[PDB]
RNA sequence: CUAGGGAUCGGGUGGUGUUUUUUUAAUGACCCACUCGGCACCUUACGAGAAAUCAAAGUCUUUGGGUUCUGGGGGGAGUAUGG
RNA sequence: UUUCCAACGGGGCCUUUCCUUCUGGCUAACCAGGACUUUUACUUUGAAAAAAUUAGAGUGUUCAAAGCAGGCGUAUUGCUCGAAUAUAUUAGCAUGGAAUAAUAGAAUAGGACGUUUGGUUCUAUUUUGUUGGUUUCUAGGACCAUCGUAAUGAUUAAUAGGGACG
């Protein structure tokens, strides 16, 4: 069973860019796993990627530049006050300069500063570079 | 692979390679539109039949069920598409 | 991942991406409705209702190029099955195992072959009584589970 | 049960100081004291045109409704002019960031104007306590059956 | 603009081309009983570069089971008449007090998506993301009838509300 | 998800495909290809492990796909006691 | 601050993006008035969170630990600074936020857009003539006879399972 999709996603992503590829064929996927990849983009540690269809689940097609080291899910997806965003920084980030936890929301999905930014937190989802 | 959308392989590599393993899916067996030598009624049996056709104005068994597809009795014209 | 038998297996009736009637069918959707009408009508299950005359007649399914699935032409012809065409079936699989049951007494393998198809019984009684289209107060039982059949 | 001309017990159940007028009889015909439940409760239309008594029931009796409003599930309605709810929630527990599910079975009184089945959706409110484990009444039945009068006659 | 087969729906431009609004219904022993029962809502002109306007006829949903056995032959037959100008029939699709799910907002225009041509279906959605922007979606063929020549204007006639590159 | 392979066996196909012979490729079986099922093997180990070794005893300090049962130094001891 | 080139924000509105109906102040700026483009789980901003502890101005208690104390001239009979804030989740109480998870409408169409029409429960703020037995038209809900309404309801057939048949 694929009980998170978004999880059966990037690890395919780790077996891919661990194993040296340039892209991999997501299916299933949802938007979560859509909007999740369009944040990623925005922040461009992954590059260009495409969803084609059928009518059934879809595919995702993705051309980065390497820049992807580390994703993964933060599974189950706990529920984060503002203050505690930065508790979950300091655990799991590489410096405090750079790198990304990001979120769902009731504003969405949007990493942790913009977050910080727009003023509310919400849900993990998943820790990004 | 390197630099190539898979909109863009080289195509009928994968196309073979059954079914629903290919970039999109797209089943394998075909369509025909055969005439029987008893009526020449076009008579659609499926490729991969399991039914035996009695015949529309004969009551021959005109083919025989196999796995895979099924095995006809000649006598079946064929023609493309 | 298959429950109850340890084996991996794909039975494949697999759909590309079009819809409606694509190149070559030239009959309306009147036509192949009256068609299922008529197949209807034979009074048999829906497995060999298809499996016959989906492939003597040109039938692509009968989804595609008729509009109305199978259980939903027949609950509105009046000739609607009583348990649909599965737990019925899997209750003849009890049937011919039971039979056999008493034919010889120690076939230990029919004891564990029977717990199987019980269990998967169970669970679409359950399932009929979820979205109410088996009447929650009859229980499936053994002792209904080969005189329901033949 | 109660076979209403209502009076079964061993004492005339009537509206305490309400006083069908026995020399004059006249067009009036109903003599039935009835309240307002406060906070937009439409009055249940049993209880404008009922001959049971009920002393606890916020619509024709000498109880009133306050602070707290409650939701939740019926269970067991084999009690007699009361029913018990169950309350289910998420306790949490910082030692793991996580939930826990856990339930409260409140015994709440129902009026006769209602009529319930376990598995309903009850509202009820806080009153002055009525028995031990009693501090609630039943003022809102959002029955969330699905309308089941005719629906096996289906196409 | 005015006069017979409608159910009298009437918009202000029907009759400076359509012949087949008034005198269909004399040529014809049985388009006579198809033409005449049909209604369609309103006429939007729409300007795609060169002059060109695509006329958007708001056909209702039960003028399209028999209507596809005559759109082979009608589209080109206000192509007699008004050329560079262009004739695509378009339907309309329920939006969704109570709202149910299966045709919500974007499968309102689903079949406001096959709608520009006709009868070679779908092959699916190749959407692009920094080239949601361009929006890839293809189809698969038997046959090119009207896919592969008038699709330039399908371009500037659908996003707004089978993306129109398609290899045969 | 990835290696990389010549065979296996259970199925599906027939190359202007080679021979007894249904009549060049029939019964069957083949070289060249292709598919999913079971049983295996060995490579460089990218990943590990303390290490023998492991294509999973991986994708875990760059620590979170889901779920179940156990272990906390050696003994005393799977002993006493109780269910 | 006159300001040419691009960039970060949300809004008035618009390319079916309903952003609603409801009208006295009115000729929707916003105030009463009937329904929300569903209810919980989540989170955001207030409020409650005793004082003493913990963090810190300022104060030469001789520095301090302390303490909330105190400083200034013609000392001419007086002048005059203070004794902050931070914090404390669940539970409880208020509103958006519009994902996530949940709950599913409209498979009878015995339902919505019904701006429709016989008929049912109705009816007195009333005007009736001052107040109560006898009434209507009538403001405000529901459906059968009943059809006029826009675009009238089947999200998939899963490289997840259950059947049939070969």
């Amino acid at each position: 069973t694929r009980s998170s999709v978004l999880a059966d996603a990037l690890n395919a992503i780790n077996n891919a860019e661990k194993t040296g590829k340039r892209q991999v064929l997501i299916r299933p996927s949802s938007k979560v796993i859509i909007k999740f990849l369009q944040v990623m983009q925005k922040h461009g540690y992954i590059g260009e990627f495409v969803y084609i269809d059928d009518h059934r689940s879809g595919k995702i097609v993705v051309q980065l530049n390497g820049r992807l080291n580390k994703c993964g899910v933060i599974s189950p997806r706990f529920n984060v006050k503002i203050g505690d965003i930065e508790k979950w920084t300091a655990n799991l980030l590489p410096a405090r300069q750079f790198g990304y936890v990001i979120l769902t929301t009731s504003a969405g999905i949007m990493d942790h500063e913009e977050a910080r930014r727009k003023h509310v937190s919400g849900k993990i989802l998943g820790f990004v570079y | 692979v390197l630099v190539q959308d898979l909109l863009h392989p080289t195509a009928a590599s994968e196309a073979r390679k059954h079914k629903l393993k290919t970039l999109v899916q797209g089943p394998r067996s075909y369509f025909l539109d055969v005439k029987c030598p008893g009526c020449l009624n076009i008579t659609t049996v499926f490729s991969h039949a399991q039914t035996a056709v009695t015949c529309e104005s004969c009551s021959t068994i005109l083919c025989t069920p196999t796995g895979g597809k099924a095995k006809l009795s000649e006598g079946t014209s064929f023609r493309r598409k | 991942g298959r429950m109850h038998s340890a084996g991996k297996g794909i039975s494949s009736s697999a759909i590309p991406y079009s819809r409606n009637a694509p190149a070559w069918f030239k009959l309306s959707s009147e036509s192949v409705i009256e068609q299922i009408v008529k197949y209807a009508r034979k009074g048999l299950t829906p497995s060999q209702i298809g499996v016959l005359l989906r492939d003597a007649h040109g039938v692509t399914q009968a989804r595609v190029i008729t509009g109305n699935k199978i259980m939903r032409i027949l609950k509105s012809n009046g000739l609607a099955p009583e348990i649909p065409e599965d737990l019925y079936y899997l209750i003849k699989k009890a049937v011919s195992v039971r039979k056999h049951l008493e034919r010889n007494r120690k076939d230990k393998d029919a004891k564990f072959r029977l717990i199987l198809i019980e269990s998967r019984i169970h669970r679409l009684a359950r399932y009929y009584r979820t979205v109410a289209v088996l009447p929650p107060n009859w229980k499936y039982e053994s002792a209904t589970a080969s005189a329901l059949v033949n | 049960s109660t076979e209403l001309t209502v009076q079964s017990e061993r004492a005339f159940q009537k509206q305490p100081h309400i006083f069908n007028n026995p020399k004059v009889k006249t067009s009036k015909r109903t003599k039935r004291w009835y309240k307002n439940a406060g906070l937009g409760f439409k009055t249940p239309k049993t209880a404008i045109e009922g001959s049971y008594i009920d002393k606890k029931c916020p619509f024709t009796g000498l109880v009133s409704i306050r602070g707290k409003i409650l939701t939740g599930t019926v269970v067991s309605t084999k009690m007699h002019r009361t029913i018990v709810i169950r309350r289910a929630y998420l306790h949490y527990i910082p030692k793991y960031n996580r939930y826990e599910k856990r339930h409260k079975n409140v015994p709440v009184h129902v009026s006769p104007a209602f009529r319930v089945q376990v598995g309903d959706i009850v509202t009820v409110g806080q009153c002055r306590p009525i028995s031990k484990t009693v501090r609630f009444n039943v003022v809102k039945v959002s029955a969330a059956a699905g309308k089941a009068n005719k629906q096996f006659a289906k196409f | 603009p005015q006069a017979k087969i409608l159910s009298q729906a009437p918009t202000e431009l029907e009759l400076q081309v359509a012949q087949a609004f008034v005198e269909l219904e004399n040529s014809s022993p049985e388009l006579k009983a198809e033409l005449r029962p049909l209604q369609f809502k309103s006429i939007r002109e729409i300007d795609v570069a060169g002059g060109k306007k695509a006329l958007a006829i708001f056909v209702p949903v039960p003028s399209l089971a028999g209507f596809h056995k005559v759109q082979t032959k009608l589209t080109r037959e206000l192509e007699k008449k008004f050329q560079d100008r262009h004739v695509i029939f378009l339907a309309e699709r329920r939006i969704l007090q109570k709202r149910p799910r299966s045709r919500t907002l974007t499968a309102v225009h689903d079949k406001i998506l096959e709608d520009l041509v006709f009868p070679t279906e779908i092959v699916g959605k190749r959407v692009r993301y920094l080239v949601n922007k361009i929006q890839k979606v293809l189809l698969d063929s038997k046959d090119v009838q009207q896919i592969d020549y008038k699709l330039e204007s399908f371009q500037a006639v659908y996003n707004k509300l089978i993306v129109f590159e398609i290899p045969s």
